[PDB]
């Protein structure tokens, strides 16, 4: 809004988050494609790698067709890809 | 002072700057590296000046030893802790446990002879209640070799090692303290076969042969390392010899080599690993999720959490992190439900990280100086929710009207008429009109609870040293300078109990007048807190004595008025929101408080009290104290001097933890109802422990799918979050989203984790606590064996084997005798015991077997494997002699022994606080008799104006006189005796001496003040010697009670017990209203397969318990008016009964307790017709009918003689310890009978209407008119 | 053609009141010592 | 008093929604 008045404790003590326009710490809007507590969405990252391959270990597949999984795992790179193959399992394991 | 024997047990934190400080002192190398270089420049400098006492006389001496050993080691390396934990882990000496070794191999082999038979009387047990003929193949072989799956441990080495060294140095330690003698000699190493020892009173040296490692202890590290072993050990054996954790069992161990194998490299950052598997066990639970979006959401932070310690720490590498994520993967995952809570009992037994005071400070001093932007729009939205909550809280309970409520000034129309029309409103109109309560002015409605209790300022709490000398915990040594002596005392009851005018409104109008803000005194202090796996953690706050006060009373306060006010087709849904409250008290500033302290200070009358913490703290200073950590400064300064940096933390913000936690707790759900009120959810808190749980809950039709509405349910929820983070955002908050949890499924709790109606309880973390030795003041065996019997009882409610838990018992309690007698430090173990009880083999086994109660030291009866309260003692372990002499466990003569043992001498008093005590020789517990003695001898010597006039030394007297009179008639009744006793003023004395907690301190100050003289000491610095004693005395003797017999019943052996062993007190007149059967020989059973006729119910009994379970696969999922101490009157009176005469023995007592006159006393009392399940998986299934068991004894109109709920426990016991293998319930539906027989338990007695009391009525001169002491002006 | 100002007014007074019994300061006594001073004497 | 009603409105909507700045010593 740009407009936003501000009064603190004192009078000239609140030159600490008044620069932090630019008025007040606001927080990072959680996203429906950033991972937070809510949902899940993979980056590139080797965390969301191995998340990924902990959802294909711990679901409840057959051995083969986890490991088939898996290799297709192998070959995929950068985060749009990774994020369609993770939707592609999450549509496949409550088949 | 020599009653007191060292510590045991790990109770205090492990600070690096201690053994630097004795190593520095010693003159020893070590590679120990410090945050502060401020101790070692203080030591340093303090050698250069040359200061020395005793001590540092002492570790020049140690140190010269240890530096003279170590020439014949050419490249020795000290390996610092945590880096020496996988070495010392795995420790073993063959020369130096030479001792212990033989003691449990001999308490071993006792094992070996009655195991047989330990078998055969659990197999006898189980095949009564009807669970077949014979236990399966596998349990029989794990119970017979029980010993050798013990002895065959990978920690069973270490073990020993770690015992003997515990052992040694404690022996050292209290040999040595004492002021007896003080010519030392010199330790010398003690050359074993592998590492050699040096066991010194401050330090322990071992020295590696082959690897040449040298490692440096100290007390505080040897208990750590004797407890951790001592815990796996003992868990090992118990994953060894159970079946269900055949899996569980290669995890864990998988687990301990994998981590075991980073103490080496990472260090302490490593348990910043160990403290992940606790959120882990929860990230990987949430992989069984129904709706596959929430999968991984928390698994993906602790996969980044774990990369990014890593990666500080150095392992930049990939294949180390990827390899630590797979064995992760292999320990975690599993299929069972069940077998996911254990991982958490676990994550203990890697040892606690040392830390330090600077990084610990800076921690907190972090977040407590840190700005903020809130927003007054949503804080006053929520006030206006808090506002209505008082306003609905009031309108109750006061049949819908505002008296002396608020008075509005410009309100909406709606909102002024409530007011007039006496209704309430609900959050729609306060959150869509909060401008309406913006100024409204309540007035005092709230009355101070003053004289409750004495719990708060009895409950023992550490005070700081006042703030003109607050350098007094640092010694001399460690400092650059003489720092000021410590005046005042260091205990809330020291300073309490002296205080010749105490007054809580005194303490009140000292925070209302506003002297706290000039109190020249005030000080805070922090303290490290003992056993936390996070170096940073936690720390406990120390505030001195006016303002601990003001504090507990302000929240006794708040806790007692309005505090209470926040107590509290179409089917409905609920998901689960989970976040921890660690860190989230630093973030309350004072303007997001000031508006809801307002309030109250408006509500109970008190201008400006409730808001005093965040007035005080913003303008004084706090520091963290450990003695060993000092500050620099080269001279003395004040507290306001000190400059912003290591320890201190000058001028914070927030708050302390558990300091206004109702304010904070009363202040936080105004928010979580306006969040929930943008979304249009119903929600529900609950703050369990350490984290806060939110059950969101919508309305959903029923006609649908499971899975669509927990996806439903879900999906609302993950809507509610962002709303509810945004809210705490603008009031100041950050509900981070790594640290927190959401699921349809799941929350954490205190009893475990809840699991969608389940509950996947820890059955191994008392398994992993029944360790030797029990806490204590004075090792002693009776208290040792009770809590080793009171865990594996939690153990067995908790989900491990009844038979396997029994054994390892008997084992534990076998080998304890042992350590007791031949493996102690006590100095009164002479050769007229230790000799005949370490020759006898036989005699040393039937003291291990022989039940506590009867005389014996075996703690856990059969009948505690089922039931939760056995019915009565003396009459369940005659059942279970019974038992063990027909299994022929122990020989015949030991019942006579049993029946014509040696009575006790006891008095009157003692039967009447302790109703089931068939009285013992030397039974007692040093501890609780000491605590006894001390609370009231420094009870009855206090000047305190609130407990004066109610501890005259004559108290003694008469309670013995007042418990006579109660118990001696022509019928003895020792359990209302006992009710009357309690809840007399002669019980009142006692429940404040109880509460009265008084610590190792306050004994030792009560010895050196003379509290006690040097006759009782010599009374009980000998007591176990005297146990042992009597118990070879008991089993010794050699007589015969020609009127006892196996088949006679054992109630009435019961009762032939106790009047025999005290007809002193009884001359035969019958003790009544005690004995009740014992449940698990009274109670037979059966069970009914698929096709099959019952056989014990057709043999004549109608008298049965009737179960059902059905097939289907699952165990995986599915005048009078708010009432007083007028209460203990009224309790008292109908305990005594309904008398012509003694009616007016009743109405005295009762006068005495509270003022009334007889007549308002019998139409307040409710005259009566007389004169006198969370725990298990398969009672979901199950169905009970109580029709068939509904015959007692005549059954008339009394209560049920046998405690009806034990035949439905025991039934739900046997069925869990059936299905407690299967996956399924089977294939046909299952039916179990469980007949009943208490034909010659009936006590042939004569129903007397009440007994003439033969004693003449003597009680105090006047009833005293304490307030605490139950009120005396009640109308 | 009053009250709807003085409403107002009133609304402006109540934000003023409770706005500074959340900033400590601001006055000579402007913090909140303004309750019944007690039940009991 | 017609002008004047919503130019003193115009305040109070204005100072119903405003921003504290809590500082982060207690001194200063
Ligand atoms: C502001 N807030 N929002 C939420 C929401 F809704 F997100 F869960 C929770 C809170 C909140 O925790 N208040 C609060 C409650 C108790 C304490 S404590 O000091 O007594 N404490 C210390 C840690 C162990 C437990 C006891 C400190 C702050
Ligand atoms: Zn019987
Ligand atoms: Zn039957």
């Amino acid at each position: 809004p740009d407009l936003k008045p501000i009064i603190g404790r004192d009078s000239g003590r609140a030159l600490a988050e008044v620069l932090k326009l630019l008025k007040e710490f606001q927080l990072k809007p959680i996203g429906k494609k950033v991972s937070s507590a809510v949902g899940f969405v993979p980056d590139t990252g080797p965390a969301s790698r191995s998340v990924i391959r902990s959802i294909i270990k711990s679901s409840r597949l057959e051995e083969d067709r986890k490991r088939y999984l898996m290799t297709l795992l192998d070959d995929i790179k950068g985060a749009n890809d990774l994020a369609k193959f993770h939707q592609m399992l999450m549509k496949i394991i409550m088949k | 002072n020599q009653i007191l024997y060292p510590e045991v047990h790990l109770d205090s934190p492990i600070v690096t700057n201690k053994i630097v400080a004795i190593l520095e002192y010693a003159r020893v190398p070590h590679a120990y590296s410090l945050e502060d270089p401020t101790l070692c420049q203080n030591i340093k400098h303090r050698l250069k000046n040359g200061f020395s006492n005793q001590m540092i006389i002492n570790n020049v001496e140690v140190g010269n030893v240890i530096k003279s050993k170590l020439r014949s080691y050419p490249a020795h390396s000290h390996i610092p802790y945590p880096n020496c934990n996988q070495d010392l882990f795995n420790i073993e000496d063959k020369e130096s446990t030479r001792k212990i070794r033989e003691l449990l191999k001999k308490g071993n082999s006792l094992y070996s002879k009655v195991s047989d038979k330990v078998f055969q009387c659990l197999r006898d047990t189980n095949s009564r209640l009807g669970l077949g003929s014979e236990l399966r193949e596998d349990i029989k072989e794990k119970i017979i070799n029980l010993g050798v799956y013990m002895h065959s441990s990978q920690w069973f080495e270490p073990f020993l090692f770690w015992f003997t060294v515990k052992t040694e140095m404690r022996s050292v330690i209290k040999s040595q303290t004492h002021t007896c003698h003080r010519r030392r000699h010199t330790p010398v190493f003690f050359t074993g076969s592998s590492v050699e020892l040096l066991i010194s009173r401050d330090l322990v040296a071992i020295i590696s042969k082959e690897s040449q490692h040298v490692y440096y202890l100290t007390f505080e590290l040897v208990l750590m390392y004797c407890d951790v072993i001592e815990g796996r050990l003992m868990t090992e054996t118990a994953m060894t010899i159970d079946a269900r954790y055949a899996e569980l069992l290669g995890r864990v161990r998988y687990m301990w080599k994998l981590i075991d194998g980073f103490f080496p490299a990472l260090g302490n950052p490593t348990y910043q690993i160990v403290a992940m598997l606790e959120p882990l066990s929860l990230a990987y639970l949430q992989l069984r999720d129904i709706t596959v979006e929430l999968r991984g959401a928390f698994l993906n932070h602790c996969f980044t959490e774990i990369h990014d310690v890593l990666d500080q720490n150095g392992f930049s590498d990939e294949g180390t992190y990827h390899e630590l994520i797979e064995a992760l993967d292999y320990i975690f995952i599993t299929d069972d439900i069940h077998l996911t809570g254990e991982i958490f009992s676990f994550f203990r037994s890697f040892g606690h990280p040392r830390l330090e005071a600077v990084t610990a400070a800076e921690n907190v001093r972090k977040y407590m100086n840190q700005p903020k932007v809130i927003v007054y729009e949503t804080l006053m939205k929520g006030h206006a929710i808090f506002c209505g909550i008082i306003i609905n809280g009031y309108r109750d309970r006061h049949g819908g009207s505002w008296p002396p409520l608020t008075l509005p000034l410009h309100a909406a129309d709606t909102i002024r008429n409530a007011q007039a029309s006496g209704e309430g409103l609900t959050h729609e109109q306060c959150v869509d009109n909060w401008k309406s309560f913006a100024g409204v002015r309540f007035g005092c409605f709230m009355p101070l609870s003053l004289d409750s209790d004495l719990t708060m300022y009895l409950k023992d709490k550490a005070l700081a040293a006042l703030q003109r000398e607050w350098d007094s915990v640092y010694p001399k040594e460690f400092l650059r300078y003489d720092p000021p002596k410590g005046t005042g005392s260091r205990r809330l009851v020291d300073v309490f109990l002296n205080d010749s005018s105490f007054d809580p409104y005194d303490m009140i109008m000292y925070v209302v007048s506003g002297a706290y803000l000039h109190d020249p005194e005030f000080n805070l202090s922090y303290s490290l807190k003992e056993k936390e796996i996070k170096e940073t953690g936690r720390l406990f706050a120390k505030m001195t004595y006016k303002m601990r006060a003001c504090q507990v009373i302000a929240e006794n306060l708040i806790s007692n008025g309005i505090g209470k006010y926040f107590k509290d087709t179409y089917e409905t849904v609920s998901a689960f929101i989970t976040t921890d409250l660690k860190k989230y008290c630093l973030n309350w500033r004072y303007e997001t408080i000031s508006l809801f302290a307002q309030r109250l200070n408006e509500i109970y009358g008190l201008p400006s009290f409730f808001q005093w913490l965040h007035k005080r703290l913003e303008t004084s200073v706090l520091y963290v104290s450990d003695p060993h950590c000092p500050p620099d400064l080269d001279a003395h300064v004040p507290l306001c001097k000190v400059p912003n940096d290591q320890i201190f933390i000058k001028y914070p913000m927030g708050g302390i933890e558990g300091y206004c936690q109702k304010l904070w707790t009363i202040s936080t759900i105004p928010y979580l109802y306006l969040a929930a009120y943008e979304s249009g959810v119903r929600i529900a808190s609950l703050v369990q422990g350490d984290n806060q749980t939110i059950a969101v809950t919508k309305r959903v039709p029923s006609t649908w799918p499971y899975n669509l509405k927990k996806r439903e349910a879900a999906r609302v929820t993950r809507d509610y979050f962002v709303i509810l983070r945004q809210r705490l955002h603008d009031i100041g908050h950050h509900l981070k989203a790594n640290e927190t949890i959401v699921s349809s499924h799941f929350f954490v709790y205190s009893k475990g984790i809840y699991y969608d109606g389940l509950l996947v309880s820890q059955s191994l973390k008392s398994i992993a606590r029944c360790v030797f030795w029990s806490e204590t003041i004075v090792d002693e065996t009776r208290a040792a064996c009770s809590n080793i019997a009171t865990t594996m009882a939690k153990s067995i409610e908790r989900g491990y084997d009844r038979y396997l838990a029994y054994s390892l018992n008997v084992l534990k309690v076998i080998q304890q005798i042992l350590i007791s007698l031949g493996f102690t430090i006590n100095s009164t173990m002479t050769r007229d015991v230790v000799i005949p009880l370490l020759t006898n083999n036989d005699l040393l086994i039937r003291m291990a077997l022989l039940p506590a109660p009867i005389g014996g030291m075996n703690y856990l009866n059969m009948s505690r494997l089922f039931v939760r309260n056995i019915g009565d003692p003396v009459t369940s372990s005659i059942a279970d002699l019974k038992r063990m002499i027909l299994a022929s466990l122990m020989p015949e003569e030991t019942l006579h022994q049993v029946m014509t043992q040696q009575p006790g001498d006891s008095s009157f008093l003692d039967w009447a606080s302790d109703p089931y005590s068939a009285n013992l020789v030397c039974v007692q517990s040093i501890t609780r008799l000491l605590k006894n003695i001390t609370a009231r001898f420094v009870l009855i010597h206090s000047p305190n104006p609130m407990l004066k006039g109610l501890f005259h030394d004559d108290s003694k007297e008469e309670d013995e006189r007042l418990a006579a009179f109660l118990m001696d008639r022509h019928i003895i009744v020792p359990r209302a005796a006992h009710e009357i006793l309690d809840h007399s003023v002669t019980g009142a004395r006692e429940s404040i001496a109880g509460m009265l907690d008084t610590t190792k301190g306050l004994i030792r100050a009560s010895m050196r003040k003379g509290g006690l003289t040097s006759r009782v000491i010599t009374r009980l610095s000998n007591y176990d010697y005297e146990q042992f004693r009597a118990g070879m005395v008991l089993l010794t003797g050699r007589k015969r009670n020609v009127l006892i017999d196996k088949e006679s019943c054992s109630v009435q052996l019961a009762r032939a017990l106790r009047s025999h062993m005290w007809a002193r007190l009884a001359r035969g007149r019958p003790i009544y209203g005690l004995e009740v059967p014992d449940v698990l020989e009274s109670m037979r059973g059966h069970l009914i397969r698929r096709h099959e006729t019952c056989v014990i119910c057709e043999c004549g009994s109608v008298n049965y318990g009737w179960f059902f379970v059905p097939s289907g696969c699952q165990l995986d999922d599915i005048s009078r008016s708010l009432r007083s101490a007028v209460r203990i009157a009224t309790v008292y009176s109908w305990a005594y009964g309904d008398d012509d005469s003694s009616w007016n023995e009743a109405w005295l007592l009762a006068r005495q307790r509270a003022n009334v006159s007889l007549e308002e006393l019998r139409v307040i009392t409710p005259i009566s017709t007389s004169t006198n399940t969370s725990l298990v998986r398969v009672a979901r299934y199950t169905t009970i009918s109580n029709d068939n068991l509904s015959f007692v004894i005549s059954d008339k109109k009394v209560d049920t003689n046998f405690i009806y709920q034990q035949g439905m426990l025991l039934g739900l016991g046997v069925l869990e310890t059936l299905f407690r293998l299967e996956k399924d319930t089977g294939s046909s539906n299952t039916v179990l009978h469980l007949h009943v027989e208490t034909d010659c338990c009936v006590i042939p007695m004569i129903d007397h209407p009440r007994i003439p009391s033969s004693r003449k009525l003597e009680l105090r001169a006047e009833l005293c008119t304490n307030p605490l002491i139950y009120d005396n002006a009640p109308l």
